This record gives C-alpha cells, structure tokens and sequence, in this order.
C-alpha cells in the first residue's frame, strides 16, 4: 500500500524458532558444564574402601581385580575345611 | 500592359469589392462576412473543445492517497502480517 517496515518485524518474534530452542538448550548445557573435567573425586579409603578405589579402579580393570576376591574366599574356605573337616 | 493593368484594375477593384471593400460580392449570393467572421470563427472552436477549449475547464490538482494518519488499528496489523511474512524468511 504504502511506506512500512518489512525488517522490523523481528520484533514480533525472533528468527529460528526452533534453532531458538536448540540454542537455549545450548546455553544451559554449555553454562552448566564442568571447566576442564572438574570434580573427579576418586580416592577413597576406610577398611573396605582401600580396597574398592584401588582393585575396583579402572586403571587396570584387568582378571586380577576380580580374582583377589577368589584368593581371598579360597584363604577363609581353607580355613573353613580345617575347623570343619 | 494594356492587358496587364486592365487585369489588374478588374483584378483589384474587384478584390476590393470581395475584401477591401465590405461589399461582399453581387455574383455570390451568401456574403462571407455574414458566412466566416462570426459564426465560422466557432469553426476553429467547432474543431476545438466548443467553450472548453479556449476556456481549459478548471481542473485542480488533487491531493495523493495516505493512510488517513491512522496507527492505532494499521500499525499492529502491518506488524503482525510483516513478523508472519518473516517466518518464511
């Protein structure tokens, strides 16, 4: 008709709506995110603990970790047949 | 020349009776005068615009189309349609 703002209207609503949400996941994920790796917490050691951060860590994670706990129940089993048998 | 000045008096004597001379001429029934200089002087406006051509009739300039300054109900709506047109964008 006549003179108007046809570029204006950005007002009304922001380009991208769903790029909009997109990105304002974006900025919680993003915000909410550790620095560099923060908060690892992996020592631990109190009677049984000394046990599980050290063969349950899974710096090795080999068959050994797993058959301490055969070692372990062979040495109360042996002792076991003894008081019994 | 005889034959050229009596030529010339029947030629201008004559021509005389026809212009200068408002005699209007005896072998022609209708004058001119009472033929051309009145009523054939609306001849020229007879092939002009008859009382409308020497007068150019009043034509005033008008005004351009606006708005009618109207923002309170064509402002929200040119908003609206421009922002609808812009989801396409």
């Amino acid at each position: 008709v006549s003179t108007l703002i046809p570029p204006k209207v950005v007002s009304s609503k922001n380009i991208g709506s769903a790029p909009n949400a997109k990105r304002i996941a974006n900025v919680v994920h993003f915000y909410k995110s550790l620095p560099q790796g923060p908060a690892p917490a992996i020592k631990a050691n109190t009677r049984l603990a000394r046990y599980k951060a050290k063969y349950f860590d899974g710096d090795n994670a080999s068959g050994k970790p797993l058959w301490h706990f055969a070692l372990g129940i062979i040495a109360f089993g042996y002792s076991m047949e003894y008081y019994f048998h | 020349q005889d034959l050229y000045l009596r030529e010339l008096k029947d030629t201008k004597l004559a021509p005389s009776t026809l212009q200068d001379a408002e005699g209007n001429v005896k072998p022609w029934n209708p004058p001119q005068k009472p033929n051309l200089p009145e009523l054939e002087l609306q001849g020229p406006e007879a092939l002009k615009a008859y009382t409308e051509q020497n007068v150019e009739t009043a034509h005033v300039a008008k005004e351009s189309e606006e708005g009618e300054s109207e923002p309170i109900e064509e402002d929200w709506l040119v908003l609206d349609d421009a922002e609808e047109t812009k989801e396409s964008h």
